[PDB]
């Protein structure tokens, strides 16, 4: 629905639909357009089979296939690898080990992609109300459901590229032998001086142990005489160890070690190179910016239990709630229709011969009968119209014998989870795609 | 530690401020209460 | 004026979705009580669930168990939503083992004595010809919901993966208010409280627990005056 | 924004808002809230209420004081007024001394109230007044029933005929222009005038279209957020 | 956690404040609204319901001898609080002669029925008194609307007056957050109530608690469960 906005809001949506972190259980939207499949295939991260044949194995990492020509190919997959900013490019399988494949078929999926379709965000149920002012001035309030389901959670991968240098005070070594440190801090560390590949890391830990063998620390004649009188030689070494930044948590995804011994390319002085990647999982939390596809921006205000937010007539709560004062003023009446179509999809409709004009049009199109969950595709400038949406909401499949849930005019008799009485008049609810 | 922090936030005016201070009523004082989360929280009739 | 005290019943339509009716109710008085029942049913009825995993050969959940189609994180996110029922206060260690090509369905999991798994219709994973899969599941009781991080307690065992838990044996809990036809000018009303539970408890016992909690609460409120 | 919308809903009139319990007379706030709870007293319903000692009545209604021989010393005598429950619930937020308020307290009025309380009463009382105004506004904003669905945004019925007539004028202008007896600048200015008139006519048509309780109407008329131009854009015509 | 309790703050002899201790999240609403509605429409009492002003007609606006008009007679009488132990419609009389004013101290009570506000001023009279009317005390709970009770049909003199059997007059329930051992999202309940002179609010708490405990024991009786509380 890009024809139901203002130039500035479409511009803002275009700009802010391209900084979306990937999600663990990446899923295609319930409502979208046909530039998720093309825009996820023509990109790179999705692995594709360029050979007609039959797969032999789809194992953990290596998908092994045998062609019609009779050759064995080992498609390796990017399992939990790092990207530039520090996100994750984790790939995943789509097929089984008894399947036929043609050339250019998606044998896997990249990050933020499911089944070979771009998957930026998730589908959440919305109810448009002012609510205690917790959504005052274009803000967003969310439900704790999406903290249990992990529907909106992501995984990042920080990196650390440390290395030792020959210096002038002897060559720096990467060793477990850090001068005068407790055994617990280096318990995770290896004998060579890298933490175990898999153990957790939190702010205040040690990543790589590094030390300079020699040092001219304090050797003035007075201190020299004092040391000679003492008779004990203090350690001139100093800890040049790597240090995980203060303000980050994570778990190690991998480690790589290099040295001048190998044919690797390194400028001079550098002795040993270490590249330790760390990977963390974050769940949605108050203050984390969210947005939508029509620039309807906002920031999470407060998180409340499942029952505090309202519930419809059959008991299902509502996932998100938005302030309806922004919709008129900000000049983007192209999200209400997204919400309504999202609801229509999430509870499949059934138009089996209504004989209406809109029914005949939607029938000759053929998108009349829809099961509860079939994602809908709407062209950017040839999307769903209005009277069709209203009629679809009128003729959805009953929950029980005659239970067509929401009224034929979008709104819904949403109850009040707080008190219990129905809100004085109906409310408008549906399903929207949130990044 | 958090108990003492909740104790110390009391009786301590805190100068909230925004970037483009176009007029005099652009930097003000407030009293901080230790809310959870990771975002600063504001009164809903000082946002003008 | 009217001495018709309330009276409860129990209607049944299917295995778990059961609606309990209270007919003699004052006008404009069912909605708040139905809200009370829903709140206590949605977050005050204990149960049990799985707390953590311990796979051998996998130290962190970002690798893959050798010759296992699904990842370790996906295994976590598909095991944390199990359907179980435990009774012991201390947590019990349940086992699972598999080898060769065969979907590791929840039935293959071995329940110890006193703990049960009520749903064997779960597609956990589909191994390949070289599957050597082993799994451990800690089970514990509780109520409500807990986030994954705080469940971790011990660092002496490093390979163990801590995960979240969902102590909630319940599903959508709606209700309705109808108009009683008793010949009284106040036009009394009727409350029908629906309840549904997945497979762990029964609506009778679920509402029994809800009534127990609310009776304790309002008995406190009723008697503690003076 | 929304706080003024809540206060406006609280202190509006019963003009087409389904009154319930009109013409009755009450004895206090208690009876009013009981009739509200039972579901027989519309919040905005013209009802006669008695108020006890302490309340300072309105201004214009005083010279219509009760016709009786004894001195109706107004400043501490309990009285009776043909009020609406909304104003009765709004008055206790303002302090114990502010004279009664009997008009829709929208955007500017609330500013007039704050100006008076600022110049007369000290600062802390104004702070308490603003906090209570906020609480009431958010409460009745939650329980207002203003929610942007897709039925709220109106379409002026007469806009179609307005634009059809103005494009009839436009196509007459173009049928002349292709004949060449007029120039392009003349046609452009004439079209500017034509469609400026069309925009204004559609604006007033949208003004006529909405009911008073339509949410977008509540935003524009209560001075909550926006203006007339933005509602013209949303529902009527976006303008040249 | 810790066992919650209740505390009461006294402000006057007619309104008071109740605080229910830091509660678990969400359950503040489980308590509040139900407590409000139970205090409102559960506790019964005695009140007026119908009266017979002597020598008048509905088409006649005021009444001779008394400048006070009919509507304010209704507004002045419906505030008459009364208790009863009868349980059926009684009829009792009130008369006055001579100039002055009729108050709440010159009404001749019947057996068992008692009025608890003898200082209520009812009407004012000048010249010849001729004041006499009979009022009907009933028992009930809640607030009954001014429906035509079919008493006017058989007798012109009957007029029905609405009443408030409920001892409680106004109620205010809210929930606010508090810190309990570095846990601030916990809730805590506030209930401030003005209850008329029939009885103190704490007795109203007792009665409402009885009603609610009964109405939830009706569901607890389905079984016996090991939930875990207190």
């Amino acid at each position: 629905f890009l024809e139901h906005d203002d130039a500035n809001r479409a511009l803002m949506g275009a700009n802010m639909m391209r900084q979306a972190v990937p999600l663990i259980k990446s899923e295609s939207p319930l409502v979208g357009t046909g530039m998720e499949y093309r825009s996820a295939a023509d990109a790179g991260d999705v692995v594709k089979a360029e050979k007609a044949g039959v797969v032999q194995e789809v194992s953990a990492d290596y998908i092994t296939t045998t062609n019609d020509d009779g050759t064995y190919i080992t498609y390796r997959l990017a399992k939990f690898s790092r990207s530039n900013q520090g996100t994750s490019v984790n790939q995943k399988v789509i097929v089984a080990e008894g399947d036929r494949i043609i050339e250019g078929q998606v044998l896997a999926d990249g990050p933020a992609t499911e089944n070979g379709e771009m998957a930026l965000g998730k589908n959440l149920l919305v109810a448009f109300m002012p609510w205690e002012g917790h959504n005052y001035e274009d803000a967003i309030i969310l439900s704790q459901r999406l903290v249990q389901d992990d529907v909106l959670s992501s995984i990042h991968i920080e990196e650390h590229e440390v290395d030792a240098r020959d210096t002038k005070l002897g060559p720096e070594e990467i060793t477990r032998d850090i001068p005068n440190v407790s055994e617990e801090v280096l318990a995770d560390l290896d004998e060579r001086g890298i933490i175990r590949i898999g153990a957790e890391v939190v702010a205040g830990d040690i990543l790589v142990g590094k030390v300079t063998p020699k040092g001219e620390t304090e050797l003035t004649p007075e201190e020299r005489l004092l040391r000679a009188i003492f008779g004990e030689k203090a350690r001139e070494v100093r800890d040049t160890s790597l240090k995980v930044p203060h303000g980050e948590i994570g778990k190690v995804i991998g480690v790589r070690v290099f040295d001048r011994e190998e044919g690797d390319e390194l400028p001079p002085g550098v002795n040993q190179l270490v590249r330790v990647y760390v990977a963390q999982k974050r769940k949605i939390t108050d203050g984390d910016k969210l947005a939508g596809r029509h620039g309807n921006k906002g920031v999470i205000s407060k998180i409340n239990p499942i029952e505090d937010m309202p519930f419809l007539e059959d008991g299902t709560p509502v996932d998100i709630i938005l302030n309806p004062l922004a919709v008129p003023s900000r000049m983007n009446p192209g999200q209400v229709l997204e919400i309504h179509l999202g609801w229509l999809a999430s509870r499949g409709w059934d138009v089996s011969g209504l004989a209406e004009e809109w029914a005949q049009r939607l029938q000759v199109i053929g998108a009349d009968k829809v099961e509860p969950g079939t994602n809908v595709a709407t062209p950017v400038f040839d999307g769903a119209r209005e009277d069709e949406l209203a009629g679809l909401l009128q003729h959805t499949i009953p929950n029980r014998d005659g239970e067509r849930m929401v009224l034929p005019s979008g709104k819904a008799r949403l109850f009040d989870g707080r008190s219990g009485e129905p809100f004085p008049e109906p409310i408008s609810v549906g399903y929207m795609y949130i990044l | 530690v958090y108990d003492v922090l909740e104790e110390v936030i009391a009786e301590h005016p805190v100068l909230l401020n925004r970037a483009p201070t176009l007029h005099r009523l652009g930097i003000q004082a407030f009293e901080p209460q230790l809310v959870e989360g990771k975002a600063i929280q504001i009164h809903p009739l000082v946002c003008t | 004026l009217i001495a018709q005290r309330p009276s409860l019943t129990e209607e049944v339509v299917d295995e778990f979705r059961s609606r309990f009716v209270i007919e003699p109710l004052e006008p404009g008085f069912g909605y708040t009580l139905g809200n009370s029942l829903r709140r206590t049913l949605l977050s005050s009825i204990p149960g049990a669930a799985v707390t953590s995993i311990r796979i051998d050969g996998v130290l962190h959940e970002f690798t893959t168990v050798p010759g296992v189609k699904e990842d370790v994180t996906d295994l976590i996110l598909n095991i944390k939503q199990l359907v179980v029922s435990s009774e012991h206060d201390e947590p019990v260690v349940m086992y699972l083992r598999k080898q060769g090509p065969g979907l590791v369905t929840a039935a293959d999991i071995a329940p110890p004595a006193g703990v049960e798994v009520h749903n064997p219709d779960l597609v956990l994973a589909t191994l390949n010809g070289k599957g050597k899969l082993e799994m451990e599941l800690t089970v514990e009781r509780g109520r409500g919901y807990v986030s994954a991080v705080q469940n971790k307690q011990v660092g002496q065992e490093i390979g163990r993966i801590p995960v979240d838990s969902i102590y909630s044996p319940v599903l959508k809990v709606t209700y309705k208010v109808e108009a009683t036809r008793v010949e009284q000018r106040t036009d009394f009303d009727k409350l029908i409280v629906d309840v549904e539970t997945k497979q762990a408890m029964r609506p009778r016992d679920a509402m029994a627990s809800a009534g127990k909690t609310l009776v304790e609460l309002f008995g406190l409120a009723r008697e503690l005056n003076i | 924004q929304d706080m003024v919308l809540g206060l406006f809903f609280l202190t509006t009139d019963s003009e087409g808002r389904s009154p319930k319990g009109e013409g009755r007379a009450f004895g206090s706030s208690a009876e009013a809230i009981m009739a509200f709870d039972a579901g027989d007293l519309t919040l905005q319903a013209k009802i006669d209420i008695r108020f006890p000692v302490g309340t300072i009545p309105p201004r214009g209604f005083e010279p219509p004081a009760r016709e009786e021989g004894e001195p109706e010393w107004q400043q501490g005598d309990t009285f009776t007024l043909k009020t609406t429950l909304g104003r009765a619930l709004f008055n206790e937020l303002l302090p114990e001394d502010y004279p009664f308020v009997d008009y829709e307290v929208g955007k500017k009025q609330l500013s007039e109230i704050v100006n008076d309380l600022a110049e007369r009463y000290p600062k802390v009382i104004v702070a308490a007044t603003l906090d209570n105004l906020k609480a009431a506004g958010f409460f009745w904003a939650t329980r207002s029933g203003v929610t942007v669905a897709i039925s709220d945004i109106v379409v002026p019925d007469a806009k179609k005929e307005i634009v059809k007539g103005y494009e009839g004028q436009d196509e007459k202008v173009q049928k002349q222009y292709e004949r060449g007896l007029i120039t392009k600048e003349e046609r452009t200015q004439e079209l500017i005038a034509i469609w400026t008139k069309a925009t204004n006519e559609v604006a007033e048509a949208m003004n006529d279209n909405f009911p008073k309780t339509n949410p977008v109407s509540m935003m524009v008329n209560s001075g909550a957020r926006g203006n007339m131009m933005q509602m013209r854009q949303i529902a009527g015509m976006r303008g040249l």
